[PDB]
């Protein structure tokens, strides 16, 4: 289930 | 720091070139060409039976390894021969020139 | 030991190429992929038939919103770093590899690991539960994302509880194909050119990947003259591999391949049969 957004660097 | 960084060298693929099954003549089969361990992730692939482009050829998603490098399956329906000669040609940045890479025949 | 395992690989560019859209998000059950998103698309999609059957529409609804999420997030991403490392414009690369592995003893294993232009940026594991910096540029976001701990506690509860919760759910909707065992079909090929035998040793078509492929020479085994090639991947989702020894062409008779495979009754036996 892909609900981990990559979080922006 | 005023620094300006340079992409880093790019590494040239490395090919596998394998049939989904032994060669038997007069039957259908599948031709793969399997690239790997390569960055940056551009590559142009062509699939050449005498030199010439094999019809129907599907390529696969792009992947990754642990190392970065990418890799990616290319692959086409083919009947093998013992006349004829099957190449996987690959082009890439680091590569001055496309490279062939032939498919040594099972039977 | 290993026995499931849930992994996203995200692959966003500066640049779309032929091939190449500008972001795709693909899902592996067991290596097997099974979802897609992609920023032409627009839309997680199934790859399996059986997680179309299983899924419900929200399922693919909530993880579009998500894909949508990370496609900006790597849009804003690529910016900083090219910035922050005063590069040059054209092509750049953001890798992401996330995911969990259900273990024998029940326990669960977890990591995210981002790359940059082919190296590591940063990178997380249920095990050190902290983020780790591969260079000076990836020490500026350790340090933002280790800010009041908010980071690190979302990747911990995604990597240590939803992640293996959904595993087990796929796995329980994928049974069939996840078990299936086809055995390898082996052949030995013969070049001999050059004054000097080569002797490949091929297996086509075997699932699960794990394959024992050793050429013995007479009552020995021969792995230090032996190369094996990757266990590569055939387009109907089995797999191929080769293990290859060069021989005298005089003494061909005395090489022999043997072959173990989860889908075999018993370990085989080839030789070149010209
Ligand atoms: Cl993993
Ligand atoms: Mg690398």
């Amino acid at each position: 289930y892909m609900t981990l957004q990559a979080v922006t660097f | 720091e005023n620094l300006y960084f340079q992409s880093m060298a790019g590494e040239a693929p490395k090919v596998e070139v394998y049939a989904r099954s032994r060669a038997e003549e007069g039957k259908e089969n599948i031709l793969h060409c399997f690239i790997t361990g390569f960055h940056p992730p551009k590559i142009d692939v062509e699939l050449l039976k005498n030199g010439e482009p094999m019809p129907g050829v599907t390529y696969g998603d792009l992947s990754f390894n642990d190392k970065w490098q990418f890799q990616r399956l290319v692959y086409v329906p083919f009947i093998p021969t013992r006349e004829d000669i099957f190449t996987c040609r690959v082009a890439h940045s680091t590569m001055p020139e496309p490279r062939s890479y032939r498919w040594e025949p099972d039977f | 030991m290993v026995l499931h395992s849930l992994h996203y690989l995200d692959v966003a560019v500066s640049e779309p190429s032929p091939g190449i859209p500008q972001f795709v998000a693909m899902g592996f059950v067991d290596g097997i992929p099974f979802t897609r998103y992609d920023s032409e698309r627009g839309r997680m999609e199934p790859l399996t038939e059986w997680i179309k059957d299983s899924a419900d529409p929200e399922y693919w609804d909530s993880q579009t919103q998500i894909g949508v999420g990370s496609q900006h997030v790597y849009a804003r991403s690529l910016e900083t770093l090219r910035e922050r490392y005063n590069q040059s414009g054209g092509l750049h690369t953001v890798l992401r590899v996330y995911g969990c592995e259900l273990l024998s003893d029940g326990s669960v294993r977890g990591s995210e690991r981002f790359g940059y232009d082919g190296r590591d940026f940063i990178s997380f594991d249920l095990e050190s539960g902290r983020f780790m910096a591969a260079d000076s540029a990836a020490e500026i976001t350790r340090r933002r994302w280790e800010h009041e701990g908010i980071v690190a506690e979302r990747q911990t509860n995604y990597l240590k509880h939803e992640c293996p919760e959904w595993l087990q759910k796929y796995v329980g909707y994928g049974q069939k194909e996840l078990e299936r065992k086809e055995p390898p079909d082996v052949h030995v090929s013969g070049k001999e050119e050059h004054g000097t035998l080569i002797l490949s040793c091929h297996a086509y078509g075997f699932y699960p990947k794990t394959i024992a492929v050793n050429w013995m020479k007479g009552d020995e085994i021969w792995d230090q003259e032996t190369e094996w090639g990757g266990v590569v991947p055939n387009s109907d989702g089995t797999f191929h591999t080769w293990a290859r020894i060069e021989a005298l062409p005089e003494e061909r008779e005395q090489y022999r391949c043997r072959v173990e495979h989860p889908g075999m009754p018993e370990p085989g036996i080839f030789a070149w049969e010209p």
